[PDB]
């Protein structure tokens, strides 16, 4: 039993005292301000609890209480989320006209003028329509009444009591030792099982007795108030053998493996409901239920307190070849023993999860009625997008600070990355060269594109009336995929999504989705994708690989993760930190989201998008304008931005005049950012010295004195007006256009 | 209209002039470089010792100015 | 001067040109620059103490 | 090469000696200060410029100036 | 007309910085204060920060309100 | 006083952070020191290396690589016995530090002050007063 | 009351935003009362 | 009148101004029933639109030919309303603070640590000082001819030039 829980009873004494003095968790910042450096200080190193304290212990139990505030303060936005669904919104009167009514749960006060947002969304209604989604979970959950709603937010409070009392808890009253936080195989056992296995499980169970029953009476019709209450479903077995006759049944075909009795309810159809365009909810049932069996059997995988197991250290040592030294040898020491390594994973994988669910939500409908709710499916894909641009870049980012800090040679000798780092040169010239050859051939196909249509030879264009660049491998993907059911998955009944072809879905008289078709455009575009994906790799691979030192700086790692420069000498060493990678490879990450999330807005709106007329043929909102314009780059200004920023540009008056604030202001924003971008700390200062002597003429000097802000400040103050700026132009740009024409 | 992008003319113009005086003035020393005379009209920075002194040089005033230049123009 | 005056700076190029500090001790020997000067605000060095002469330094 | 002088402020402290990173500084005696020493800069060819002996200085205006000059392959820190 | 005005105005910008630029490469380069004891070039480097003050004074003050009036209107 | 060509190097699996072409065109410069132990350290040009117990030997392209090397071998192994030299292509071996002997934040007699200037740094004359003359602006 | 919530309810922030957020509301009860005041009423 | 402008009053675009606003509220109100919540709110932006013309109209303010209001600030009594009293209202109010600050910045010169009174604010003193802000003209310029607000120039530090 050496897996065991050893906590530490009363460690830290809940007292006001250190509240009231800023700065007392570091010795530089306890000892109070003399500049205004001190100020910022404060807070950029405040959550960097590696940098106060020299035990892992320590460590590790602030990082577990902020968990449980984190998780607190996510608890009451989900709260805060179902009380105003319940209370300011128009939800009762969208589940009898999902096609009709807009979601819109935000309502705000006159006071300047500023009613005018309160628009007609539908349903006796005035508010700020809403595009988060919240609806469609709703009812896919099988809500049905604001009572539901009032009872979803007092669990959410409760929930988010009871993470800030825990956190209070295990910080302050009985803390973990660090032997309980070094237990990676029973917290992968737990976390498999335990989290994702029972969670899957538990809503699994929800889903087949109360969103099946629940949703199956809404979509044959039935008025939500005419619908029995979800524990009427719990008891009344026969009321539920109605709609799903297998559960005439029970149990006994699931103990004894007569498994096909339940197809009534666990089905594997694929497509999409013909009635609600999303996904069938048996199959997500299904879906989650298979899921939940092989995370509970992947929980059982590694050693905890009983012999039988893996254990994950000899996993690892034992995977070495050669051509690659020790293998895999230390980097279990590595993962049980810096936050940071472990932080870097977690957040590269998380970024991919959420690039993945962007990409599966919107060709794969889940929920009832969002594949025609055209702003929130813009909106989540948008959304998911930007988060897992950010979380990619943090995890290059905490790799970084591993290396600078965490990483040690002694314990590290001939394995992966003491090989990695002995051919970096290699690594980072060859990325370098594909960089450049995916530079040349992606974009410059479109300068080709933009000179041959301005002199008049449209003959010599890269186009599908011209010499083609046809993806043909995606072509032919698709195909596979359309030709699957049936074939290669049998018992499938429908493709898994029509975006691979077949059938147009279309919900009241709305397409939900539809054949995406892969053209020159489209080769074009992927392999913009590829460039920036390659090159924001370039950017963060070179600052985690040379983090060190380099053949420039020989000791980097004594300057730290986070210098702004070692001089201007060896011809200038300027932004040669970890830090200036990752400040680097976030404007290459913007680049990258920002053209991903303009390829979805533009052929989904050209291609997808739009509405159905008599003999089945589809009027898209922008008229199958991409295939031809989105070729050259004055294709992408005039028929992307030009003509669809005339909503936000137009919206003044409306509801939507937010929006059109919000596109001016970010516009400003982002502008206000190349002020600290392309200055100098050093100007900034000196003009600073004349505004302190007309303070010392009228004696009225501060104590604390006035300084420039630091050159990486500067640095990362423009960074976050940058992003403000452009993500919001762009932010208001997409959400009025696309609640006005879809 | 004409009254408040006069303003705006203004504004320009008096920022533009700030940027382009504190560059002569403070070309000779200032109090980061008291000696700011011995290294030129155009150096690159004197280091990252005190703070941090890019964009330092009057020439650096001159390169800030050409921004507020073409802003005004515009 | 002597040692625990306030005096003010008369170095062109000192950060506390033209201000007041305190002077802490005073050397005797052929030092060139031999009065210590302590002041309250920092240098942007974040120094607050300095060496000078008897021709840079004057009694208030 | 870069130019590298010492002013008679310098307090002997040998601050800008041990943070020079290419071995440009050293002390030598001199009857000044209280220390006993001051700076020296008898190998500026090796001199890359990155100013850590003016960082390391804690006299007022520093008693180390470095003024970047010719570049040469020393100076400019290539390794290649 | 649109191009003669655009060009000259474009001109005159770039005359305008150049004169205040080779007025700081004058007080680097070319400026002997004792040759100029008390002048008015002396005295004009004896109230620089009353300059800069002021011009950072009037810019910020025409800054803040004709920006605040446009975004007033808007 | 002079570099042992046969000192053995310290054990080191290669990389390529170590020296080019210009190592052995222009110069390259050596370290060696003293090892009580057979341990591992960290290269300036990469990975990790193991210093064999006795006296080891390095080639770097920069003398600022060899010194970086110094400064930690001193801070985490305490080993004080480092010399470095400049090779050039021509055979030739020059000695570079310490110079003399002594480290150079030690004091040492026959010592003689490069560089140094008698007036403080304020005292230095205008560029105007020096204009289309040889004078030094260090007075 | 505890000095030292006290002492932490006088840090800079705090009082920031208190007496902007009391200054911005009274500016909004000031418009909601008296609206639509472009000029001073004489 | 003043500079060819129309008294808002009798501008025919003024009026063209708010018969337009409020028929498009008007349209708005179209589409709900009487008693309801969203008929409720129209109704009360009809009458706070009607009501801001209104005052405008009888206020003496001056319009142009886009029917807008315009502002007379050259000086003139007749209009110093609009420019002059507002801006003696802020001068006040923004000497007020000036000198309330600078009070404070004094106070916390003569302090025990100047700079933790800066970062933590002596409440109970710095509202002393709030409330003497209101004869900030009198004190101020008495400040200012005992030789106290302003420093000379020899206890100011500056760059060597
Ligand atoms: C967590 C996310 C979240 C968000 C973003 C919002 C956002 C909003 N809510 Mg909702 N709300 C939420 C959760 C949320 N709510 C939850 C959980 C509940 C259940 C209790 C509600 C219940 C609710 C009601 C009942 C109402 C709103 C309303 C509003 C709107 C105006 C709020 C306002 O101006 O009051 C401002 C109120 C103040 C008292 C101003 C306080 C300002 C202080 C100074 C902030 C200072 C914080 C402090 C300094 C922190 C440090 C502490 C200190 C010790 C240092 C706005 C759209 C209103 C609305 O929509 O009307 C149509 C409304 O009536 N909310
Ligand atoms: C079955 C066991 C189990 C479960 C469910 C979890 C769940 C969680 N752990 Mg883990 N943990 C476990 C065992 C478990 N742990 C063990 C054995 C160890 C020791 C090795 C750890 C060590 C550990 C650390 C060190 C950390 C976590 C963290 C977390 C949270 C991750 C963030 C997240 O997804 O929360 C959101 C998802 C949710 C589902 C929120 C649920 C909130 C409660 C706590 C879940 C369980 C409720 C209850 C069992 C369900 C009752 C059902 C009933 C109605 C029938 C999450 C609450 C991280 C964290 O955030 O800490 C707070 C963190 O840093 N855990
Ligand atoms: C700053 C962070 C942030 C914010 C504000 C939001 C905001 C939103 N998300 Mg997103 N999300 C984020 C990060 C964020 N997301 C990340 C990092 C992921 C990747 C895991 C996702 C994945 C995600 C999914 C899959 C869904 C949302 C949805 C939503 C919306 C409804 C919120 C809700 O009730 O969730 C409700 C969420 C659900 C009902 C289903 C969630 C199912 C996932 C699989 C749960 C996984 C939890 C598990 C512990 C994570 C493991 C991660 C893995 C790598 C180990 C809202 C727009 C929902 C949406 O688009 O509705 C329209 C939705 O279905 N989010
Ligand atoms: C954690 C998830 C969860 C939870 C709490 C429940 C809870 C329940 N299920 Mg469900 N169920 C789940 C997952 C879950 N189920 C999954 C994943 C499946 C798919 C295999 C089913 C399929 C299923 C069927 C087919 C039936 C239940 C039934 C029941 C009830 C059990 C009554 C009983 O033993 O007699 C059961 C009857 C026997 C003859 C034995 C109870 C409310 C029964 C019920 O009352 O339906 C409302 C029932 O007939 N469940
Ligand atoms: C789970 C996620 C996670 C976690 C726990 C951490 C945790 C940490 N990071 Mg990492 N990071 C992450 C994600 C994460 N990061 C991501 C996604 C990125 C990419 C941007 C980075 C990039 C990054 C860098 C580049 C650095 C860190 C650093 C740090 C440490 C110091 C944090 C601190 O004191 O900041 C205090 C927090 C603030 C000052 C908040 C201000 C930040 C922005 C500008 C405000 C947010 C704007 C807001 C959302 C929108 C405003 C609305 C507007 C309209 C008004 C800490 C260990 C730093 C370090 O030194 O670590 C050793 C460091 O240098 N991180
Ligand atoms: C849109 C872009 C933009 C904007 C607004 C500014 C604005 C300014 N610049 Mg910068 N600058 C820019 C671009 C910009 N610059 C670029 C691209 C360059 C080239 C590198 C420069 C280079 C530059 C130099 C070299 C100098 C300036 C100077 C100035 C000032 C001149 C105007 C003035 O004095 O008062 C105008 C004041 C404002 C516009 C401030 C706006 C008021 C704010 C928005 C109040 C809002 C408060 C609000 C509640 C905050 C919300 C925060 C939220 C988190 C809660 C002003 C601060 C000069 C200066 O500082 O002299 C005094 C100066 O010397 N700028
Ligand atoms: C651009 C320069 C400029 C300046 C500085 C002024 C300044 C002034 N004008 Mg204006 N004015 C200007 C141009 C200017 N004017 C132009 C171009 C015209 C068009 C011809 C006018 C037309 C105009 C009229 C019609 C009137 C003024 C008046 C005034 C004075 C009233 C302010 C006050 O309270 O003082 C006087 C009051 C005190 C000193 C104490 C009061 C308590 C003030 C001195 C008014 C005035 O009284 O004239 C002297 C007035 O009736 N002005
Ligand atoms: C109450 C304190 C105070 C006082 C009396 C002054 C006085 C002055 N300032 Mg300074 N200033 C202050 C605070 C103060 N400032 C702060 C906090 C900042 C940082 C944002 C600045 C930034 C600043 C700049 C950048 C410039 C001045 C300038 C000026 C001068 C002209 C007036 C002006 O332009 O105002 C302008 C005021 C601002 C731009 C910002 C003021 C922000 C708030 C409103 C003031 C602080 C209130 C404070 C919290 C009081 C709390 C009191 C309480 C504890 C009792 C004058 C010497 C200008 C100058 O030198 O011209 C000769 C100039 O260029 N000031
Ligand atoms: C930086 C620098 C350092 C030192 C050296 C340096 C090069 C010298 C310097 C540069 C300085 C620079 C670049 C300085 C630039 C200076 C400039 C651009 C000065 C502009 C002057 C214009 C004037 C005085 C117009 C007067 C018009 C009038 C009076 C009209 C009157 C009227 C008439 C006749 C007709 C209409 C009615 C009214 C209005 C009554
Ligand atoms: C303007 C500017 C400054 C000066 C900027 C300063 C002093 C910031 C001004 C902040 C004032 C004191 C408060 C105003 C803050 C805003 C009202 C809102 C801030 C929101 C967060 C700070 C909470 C630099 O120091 C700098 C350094 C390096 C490169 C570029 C630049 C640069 O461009
Ligand atoms: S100071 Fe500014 S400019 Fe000089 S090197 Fe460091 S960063 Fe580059
Ligand atoms: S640092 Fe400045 S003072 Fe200390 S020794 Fe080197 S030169 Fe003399
Ligand atoms: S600049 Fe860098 S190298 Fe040249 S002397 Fe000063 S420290 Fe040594």
């Amino acid at each position: 039993k050496k897996v065991s829980i050893t906590v530490d009873r009363d460690p830290v004494a809940t007292s006001f005292e250190k509240w009231a003095q800023p700065g007392h968790f570091s010795r530089t910042l306890a000892k109070g301000p003399k500049t205004t450096t001190w100020i910022w200080n404060l807070h950029a190193d405040v959550h960097d609890f590696d940098s106060h304290t020299n035990s892992l212990e320590d460590i590790s139990r602030k990082i577990f209480s902020a968990h449980f505030g984190q998780l607190s303060i996510i608890f009451l936005w989900l709260s805060g989320m179902y009380f105003h669904g319940a209370r300011f919104s128009n939800y009762s009167a969208w589940l009898s006209n999902p096609t009709a009514v807009k979601p819109s749960a935000q309502v705000v006060w006159p006071i300047v003028g500023q009613e005018v947002l309160n628009g007609d969304v539908g349903g006796g209604f005035q508010g700020v329509q809403v595009t988060s989604g919240f609806f469609q979970i709703w009812r896919s959950s099988g809500i049905t009444s604001e009572v539901e709603l009032y009872w979803c937010a007092l669990a959410g409070l409760i929930m988010s009591g009871l993470m800030i009392f825990a956190g209070w808890f295990h910080y302050h009253k009985a803390a973990p030792k660090l032997e309980w936080f070094q237990n990676a195989e029973s917290m992968l056992n737990h976390h498999l099982s335990g989290l994702l296995g029972l969670g899957c499980l538990s809503w699994a169970g929800h889903q087949i007795h109360v969103s099946l029953p629940v949703n199956k009476l809404l979509d044959a019709g039935v008025a939500p108030q005419e619908i029995p209450l979800p524990h009427e479903f719990l008891v009344n077995r026969d009321l539920m053998a109605q709609l799903y006759p297998s559960f005439s049944k029970g149990l006994v075909p699931f103990f004894t493996l007569n498994w096909s009795e339940y197809s009534d309810f666990l089905t594997f159809k694929g497509g999409l409901n013909p009635v609600t365009g999303g996904l069938w909810l048996s199959d997500t049932a299904h879906h989650h239920l298979a899921l939940a069996v092989l995370f509970i059997v992947a929980g059982h995988m590694y050693r905890t307190n009983w012999g039988i197991g893996h254990s994950m250290k000899e996993i690892l040592e034992a995977h070495k070849g050669p051509f690659t030294g020790e293998g895999h040898k230390g980097l279990y020491e590595i993962l049980t023993t810096s936050w940071h390594a472990q932080l870097a994973i977690n957040l590269a994988m998380l970024g991919s999860v959420s690039i993945i669910v962007a990409h599966h939500m919107y060709a794969m409908p889940p929920y009832p009625y969002i594949a025609t709710d055209y702003p929130t499916q813009l909106s989540i894909f948008t959304h998911h997008m930007w988060i897992g641009g950010f979380c990619v870049c943090g995890g290059a980012a905490h790799a970084g600070i591993f290396m600078v800090r965490d990483y040690n040679p002694a314990q590290n000798y001939n394995n992966l990355l003491d090989r990695v780092i002995r051919h970096r040169d290699a690594i980072i010239s060859h990325l370098n060269w594909i960089c450049i050859f995916l530079g040349f051939h992606s974009f410059g196909l479109y300068i080709h594109n933009d000179t041959m249509r301005a002199l008049g030879r449209t003959q010599d264009m890269f186009s599908d009336t011209a010499i083609q660049l046809k993806p043909v491998f995606a072509q032919w993907v698709q195909s596979i995929h359309t030709l699957a059911p049936g074939n290669t998955t049998p018992n499938a009944l429908a493709t898994a999504s029509y975006a691979f072809g077949g059938d147009v879905v279309a919900v009241g008289n709305k397409v939900a989705m539809m054949p995406i078709s892969l053209g020159t455009a489209d080769f074009m575009v992927h392999h913009i994708h590829a460039f920036t994906i390659h090159v924001t790799v370039l950017i963060l691979l070179k600052g985690v690989l040379f983090s060190r030192n380099s053949r420039l700086i020989p000791d980097k790692a004594n300057l730290g993760f986070r210098f702004p420069c070692d001089g201007p000498g060896r011809g200038g060493t300027c932004q040669s930190s970890a830090w200036d990678s990752v400040f680097l490879g976030l404007f290459w990450m913007y680049n990258c989201i920002s053209v991903v999330i303009f390829h979805f807005s533009w052929k989904m709106q050209s291609d997808v998008w739009g509405t159905v007329q008599s003999d089945g043929t589809v009027t898209h909102i922008t008229g199958g304008n991409f295939a031809q314009s989105a070729i050259t780059i004055n294709g992408w200004l005039r028929d992307f931005l030009w003509a669809q920023a005339s909503q936000v540009i137009q919206s003044y008056g409306s509801a939507l005049s937010a929006y059109g604030l919000i596109f001016l202001g970010a516009h400003f924003i982002w502008a206000f950012s190349l002020m600290f971008l392309f200055s100098g700390r050093g100007y900034w200062q000196e003009l600073i010295e004349s505004i302190v002597w007309a303070h010392n003429k009228l004696n009225v000097a501060p104590a604390i004195q006035p300084r420039a802000l630091s050159i990486t400040q500067g640095r990362a103050v423009g960074l976050a007006h940058y992003l403000l700026g452009g993500i919001g132009t762009t932010w208001a740009f997409f959400l009025a256009r696309i609640i006005s024409v879809g | 209209g004409d009254f408040l992008i006069h303003h705006a003319i203004a504004l320009a113009l008096h920022t533009t002039t700030l940027i382009l005086v504190k560059g002569a003035l403070d070309a000779r020393g200032s109090k980061l470089m008291p000696d700011k005379k011995d290294f030129g009209y155009a150096f690159p920075c004197d280091g990252p010792g005190r703070g941090g002194t890019c964009d330092i040089s009057a020439w650096d005033a001159f390169y800030l100015s050409m921004f507020w230049m073409l802003n005004t123009i515009g | 001067v002597k040692r625990g005056s306030k005096v003010r700076i008369l170095r062109k190029e000192s950060y506390w040109y033209q201000d007041i500090g305190t002077v802490a001790t005073i050397d005797t020997s052929g030092i060139r620059y031999p009065v210590v000067v302590r002041f309250e605000k920092v240098s942007y060095s974040g120094v607050n103490t300095n060496n000078f002469s008897l021709d840079e330094v004057v009694e208030v | 090469s870069h130019s590298v002088k010492v002013y008679d402020t310098c307090i002997g402290c040998t601050q800008c000696v041990r943070a020079c990173p290419c071995d440009v500084l050293e002390m030598v005696s001199w009857d000044g200060c209280k220390a006993g020493q001051i700076a020296s800069a008898p190998r500026t060819e090796d001199c890359i410029g990155c100013k850590r002996c003016e960082t390391a200085c804690p006299t007022d205006f520093l008693s180390v100036r470095v003024y970047l000059g010719g570049e040469t392959t020393r100076s400019m820190g290539l390794a290649y | 007309q649109s191009a003669l005005y655009t060009h000259h105005q474009y001109i005159a910008g770039f005359l305008m910085v150049g004169a205040f630029a080779h007025g700081a490469i004058f007080f680097v380069r070319d400026y002997d204060p004792e040759q100029n004891k008390n002048n008015v070039l002396a005295r004009i480097l004896d109230h620089k920060e009353a300059i800069i003050s002021h011009l950072s004074w009037v810019s910020l003050f025409l800054g803040f309100h004709t920006l605040g009036i446009y975004v007033h209107n808007d | 006083e002079t570099l042992n060509l046969q000192i053995p190097s310290p054990t080191f699996e290669g990389s390529t952070g170590g020296w080019l072409r210009a190592a052995e065109v222009e110069e390259k410069y050596a370290i060696t020191w003293t090892s009580p132990k057979e341990q591992v350290f960290e290269m300036p040009t990469g990975g990790a290396a193991i210093m064999r117990q006795g006296e080891n030997l390095l080639y770097l392209a920069r003398k600022e690589q060899c010194l970086a090397l110094a400064t930690q071998v001193k801070n985490s192994f305490k080993i004080t016995d480092y010399k470095v030299y400049r090779i050039f292509p021509s055979g030739e071996v020059q000695y570079l530090h310490p110079k003399d002997g002594v480290f150079p934040e030690k004091v040492n007699a026959g010592r003689v002050g490069v560089g140094n200037v008698s007036h403080s740094i304020g005292k230095n004359l205008n560029p105007a007063q020096i204009k289309f003359t040889s004078k030094s602006f260090n007075g | 009351m505890d000095s030292n919530f006290l002492k932490y309810l006088s840090t800079a922030p705090v009082l920031f935003t208190v007496w902007l957020s009391f200054t911005a509301s009274f500016i909004i009860e000031a418009n909601r009362f008296f609206p639509d005041m472009l000029y001073f009423p004489m | 009148d003043v500079a060819g402008l129309t008294p808002c009053g009798e501008s025919k675009e003024f009026a063209r101004r708010l018969d337009g606003s409020v028929k498009k509220l008007q349209t708005r109100l179209s589409k709900y029933e009487a008693g309801t919540p969203p008929a409720l709110a129209l109704q009360k932006q009809i009458d706070k639109t009607k009501n801001r013309f209104d005052r405008y109209g009888k206020a003496g303010l001056l319009c142009g030919t886009d029917g807008l209001p315009h502002l007379i600030t050259d000086g003139r009594w007749t209009h110093s309303g609009e420019f002059v009293i507002p801006g003696l209202l802020f001068l006040y109010v923004a000497g007020w603070i000036g000198w309330v600050g600078r009070s404070y910045v004094l106070f916390a010169r003569t302090a025990d640590k100047p700079t933790e009174k800066e970062i933590i604010i002596d409440v109970p003193v710095a509202l002393s000082f709030v409330s003497t802000g209101f004869i900030w003209p009198f004190s101020a310029f008495k400040e200012f001819t005992s030789g106290n607000l302003i420093v000379p120039a020899d206890e100011i530090t500056v760059s060597p030039r």
